[PDB]
């Protein structure tokens, strides 16, 4: 099973070919720290770790699974509330911000007690948005619900349909208003292809 | 030398994905 | 601009070929049952910075 | 078209970041291509992400009179009252206005937030005060207020703004902005507060216990700066500066000294003054140290550290949390004489030397951070000279901080571009005294000239002509002000200034505050003329 | 036909590298014959091997006292990886827990792998024999 964060922090904190050979994967370790960064709705996220008995090389083992209506309407939600922070008040952050005589900071002595800051949250009306007040900005909504999730692993989901009503009225930002195929003539993949064969170019499409 | 040996093992279980057929 | 995304697309497109069978791959599972690793719950942050200070 | 429809007969039958205008696709001569005459789905559906109501004003307005036709007598007032609904929302949301419009009671944390960042301030500590919006909105006596007044600051710096609440709140204070950005009545205004708000019982002493305020500079010339200022802060006042410098003969200092609030010095001079007893430093609770990372490249730091050796400690802050605690300390800035003492150093840069000073000065301070050619920001348009209007009216359009200025070349051009501005519905003025106090006031809010007096900081400065050389462009550029907010430069270019081009390139590749590869790879920038 | 160093009439010693920033040429031919080499004419003629052609660089305590100590931290059939769940379950105990992990580090620094598997009284007996 699992094992206290003290313990790894104190393996960090400390410090050959039992060294040597676990640093061979080390891109791969970058691409799963890349691949599950927080959202900006979140504040803060605990992932299980794999790590060497010294420290060599540490794993994040999780992959990002989202239900995807939700996901949507997370995002349109930020869309939302980052419009209306640009038309009510800008000061970009200044770039590397650690020099390079510096090494990184301790996590245990500086981010460890700290609280954070206030997250980007919308405001979600009671009255309205009632079956989705309870869930919408949490790590991995719904998961310990046997309703909505089938279980821990977090793989399949079905849902009400006020509840759908609500995510596709959230989401209405992101998604466009059309209701058929009568658009996309002569803008689709299959006329993007013909054009590809006869080497012409349609007005507006790619060349 | 116990060690180059597991992580050798590994490399061979990684290797036995694609092994009857690329060999 | 949005050309050249449609083009990239159009590309994706035309260029996917339905992936080849073989055998379900697991590189964590077989790291897990060796002992030289270990499992533990941490903060994204620390092991954000763990990561970048092993690379370094 | 005609043409070019028969060569598409004849056609028919017989490292680089950007991506170049010649990978363009849809470049057709179709009068039905170009008007593709997008559709708008009955007036219900929307293009994604583009705002709703600027949906709602570009559309044909012709469904909206097949409603008002085809709907029912009764569902006229059914749309109204739904529409009056929609605005009650609307004004449930709104109860997120701008700073300028609101009052001071209503003005919450986030308000305060978005004003500290519009002028771009910043402060580390706990529970830092509100600033200053306006001298009518300030919270000041009423006779320190006449006598900035009558100083004539019409509008405070950022600096004041932040430093005045908390050396109202006798706090140590670290102020990180250069000289001639105000920082001097920035640190002199609660002083003049404290002073002047004893009680009669309270300031009557029999001796010449030294002085309530040492004032220390590593110059001569911003000691005498700083004398001067602080005289006209201090005469209308009644309150008497020493000035312990050098330079002046000893007779003078020496009788100035036998007189006895407010003493402005020199480090060797004060300290020659320290060591041989003309001065005591009893009723000393105000400490400023303008310029401290002078005072570390000149080697002042153990002379100063021994005039800390002749304070007396029994006023120094207790290195705890309550030497930032606002009730606290307010409570104590209250009590008149009894408080404890307040340090406030202005500096520019940050040495290890005026850290470890501030260790040894200052309990918990309060780090307030504010922040031609080199330091404007400038922007350049490349066009023939026909384009500059409607680039102008674009620019315009897209709104700006009045007031601001447009330069051009004769003075033709300045009476008829201002012509067609109010036109266009905008305040302008040409060119005496008479339009600044108007574009002051806020009645014109376009300054049209030539490169012929004196006038406030600008937003905004548009070269609609291009100065003939590069001195004339500097000076226009300039007019966004010495200092605080960059404000912006815009010029528009055309063939005729290719005589500019390679030192216009200049001015801006050294404007660190500037991003321009048009100019800059121009074949015309790249030899001297 | 190749020149040599002799053929030069004036070449001298190499002072110093640079002044101010800008790099000092040496005088002397001596690496223009190490990276290429001359005709009769005086034309130069340049190698050409730079295979992976590395574009960064073109434009420059006893080990008795650590069996005591676990054995002191340890109880009876009880794995280490055990003991650091327990004391680690802020935890109950945070010295002893450090302790015991900088025990079991100091162990591992040292060539013993796999310590974390390791029961009390194989301990024992390691610290017997």
């Amino acid at each position: 099973e699992d094992m206290p964060p003290e313990h790894v922090r104190k393996i960090i904190r400390d410090h050959k070919r039992v060294y040597l050979g676990a640093l061979k994967y080390m891109p791969h370790a970058v691409l799963k720290l890349l691949e599950n960064m927080p959202m900006p709705w979140e504040q803060i996220r605990d992932v299980p770790v794999l790590y060497h008995i010294t420290g060599a090389i540490s794993f994040v083992n999780e992959i990002p699974w989202v239900i995807e209506p939700v996901y949507i309407s997370q995002w349109g939600s930020m869309w939302i509330m980052m419009r209306r922070e640009k038309r009510d008040r800008f000061k970009r952050m200044r770039f590397p911000p650690f020099d390079d005589e510096e090494p990184p900071l301790d996590y245990a002595d500086n981010i460890l007690d700290v609280e954070p800051l206030e997250a980007i949250q919308l405001e979600l009306d009671p009255e309205e948005d009632a079956p989705v007040l309870d869930w919408f900005y949490d790590h991995q909504p719904l998961r310990d619900s046997r309703k909505y999730v089938n279980g821990s692993t977090y793989q399949r989901w079905q849902f009400t349909l006020p509840m759908m009503s609500t995510l596709y009225r959230l989401a209405n930002q992101l998604l466009t208003d059309l209701v058929d195929d009568n658009y996309f003539y002569l803008f689709d993949l299959k006329a993007f292809f013909t054009s590809k064969a006869l080497n012409m170019a349609i007005p507006g499409g790619p060349k | 030398e116990e060690a180059d040996a597991i992580y050798a093992a590994l490399d061979k279980r990684m290797d036995e994905r694609r092994k009857e057929r690329r060999e | 601009s949005y050309q050249k995304l449609l083009k990239y697309y159009v590309l994706n497109a035309l260029k996917h070929r339905p992936p080849k069978a073989q055998k379900k791959r697991y590189l964590f599972r077989s790291f897990k049952a060796t002992k030289f690793f270990q499992s533990t719950k941490l903060d994204w942050v620390e092991v954000g910075l763990q990561v970048c200070r092993q690379g370094y | 078209d005609k043409s070019k429809e028969l060569h598409a007969i004849k056609e028919r039958y017989l490292f680089v970041f950007e991506w170049d205008a010649s990978e363009d696709t849809s470049i057709d001569y179709n009068p039905l291509y170009k008007e593709r005459h997008q559709v708008q789905l009955l007036g219900r559906g929307f293009i994604a992400g583009i705002d709703l109501k600027q949906q709602k004003r570009e559309q044909s307005r012709f469904y909206g009179d097949l409603m008002e036709k085809r709907r029912t007598l009764e569902e006229k007032e059914q749309e109204e009252a739904r529409l009056r609904k929609l605005r009650k929302k609307e004004a449930k949301q709104r109860w997120d206005r701008h700073w300028s419009q609101k009052k001071l009671d209503e003005m919450t944390d986030r308000d305060w937030r978005i004003f500290r960042e519009d002028y771009s301030i910043t402060t580390k500590g706990g529970k830092i005060p509100n600033p200053i919006r306006s001298w009518k909105d300030s919270s000041l006596p009423p006779h320190i207020l006449e006598v900035i007044d009558k100083c004539g600051y019409k509008e405070p710096t950022p600096i004041q703004r932040q430093a005045i609440p908390i050396g109202l709140q006798n706090r140590d204070i670290i102020g990180v902005a250069e000289t001639g950005s105000g920082k001097t009545a920035a640190f002199l205004i609660p002083l003049l507060v404290w002073i002047t708000t004893l009680p009669k019982i309270d300031r009557i002493e029999e001796s010449d216990q030294g002085p309530y305020a040492i004032i220390l500079a590593p110059t001569r010339e911003l000691a005498q700066q700083i004398e001067e200022e602080t005289i006209k802060f201090g005469k209308p006042l009644g309150i008497r500066t020493v000035a312990v410098i050098g330079g002046i003969s000893r007779e003078d200092q020496g009788f100035r000294l036998r007189m006895g609030e407010i003493v402005i010095a020199t480090p060797g001079r004060l300290i020659d003054v320290l060591e041989n007893r003309y001065l005591v430093l009893s009723r000393c609770t105000y400490v400023v140290l303008d310029e401290a990372d002078r005072m570390i490249d000149m080697g002042f730091e153990p002379d100063v550290q021994k005039i800390l050796e002749h304070m007396p400690v029994s006023n120094q802050k207790p290195d705890t949390d309550e030497a930032e605690d606002p009730e606290k300390m307010l409570a104590n800035f209250e009590s008149g004489k009894h408080k404890y003492r307040q340090t406030v150093m202005f500096t520019a840069t940050m040495p290890p030397a005026v850290e470890r000073l501030a260790r040894s000065y200052l309990r918990r301070p309060a780090v307030v951070y504010i922040g031609p050619h080199e330091r404007v920001e400038q922007k350049v348009f490349l066009m023939s000279e026909s384009e500059k209007r409607k680039k102008l009216l674009a620019i315009l359009e897209q709104g700006f901080d009045p007031p601001i200025i447009i330069f051009v070349n004769q003075k033709k051009g300045c009476d008829v571009l201002a012509k067609s501005l109010e036109k266009m519905g905008y305040n302008a003025c040409t060119l005496r005294e008479f339009a600044l106090s108007n574009l002051k006031a806020g009645a014109k809010d376009i300054l049209v000239a030539t490169d012929v007096i004196d006038i406030q900081d600008v937003s905004m400065v548009v070269n609609y002509d291009m100065a003939k050389n590069i001195e004339d462009y500097i000076h226009r550029i300039g007019r966004t002000g010495r200092a605080g907010k960059s404000g912006v430069a815009i010029t528009f270019l055309t063939k005729e200034d290719s005589a500019v081009f390679y030192e216009l390139k200049q001015a801006i590749l050294e404007s660190p505050v500037s991003s321009p590869p048009e100019l800059a790879n121009h074949p015309d920038a790249q030899h001297k003329p | 036909d190749i020149l040599a160093s002799e053929d030069v009439e004036g070449q001298e010693a190499a002072t110093l590298p640079s002044e101010g920033g800008v790099r000092i040429t040496p005088f002397n031919l001596q690496e223009e014959m190490e990276e290429g080499h001359f005709d009769a004419d005086g034309n130069y003629f340049l190698n050409r091997d730079a295979q992976i052609r590395d574009s960064w660089l073109d434009n420059i305590m006893s080990a008795q006292a650590l069996l005591e100590g676990l054995l002191e931290l340890l109880l009876p059939r009880e794995t280490v990886a055990g003991a650091l769940r327990r004391l680690g379950a802020q935890p109950s105990s945070p010295q002893r827990l450090d302790r015991l992990s900088g025990l079991a580090d100091q162990m591992v620094a040292r060539g013993n792998l796999g310590v974390y598997q390791e029961t009390r009284e194989r301990l024992a007996m390691r610290l017997k024999g």
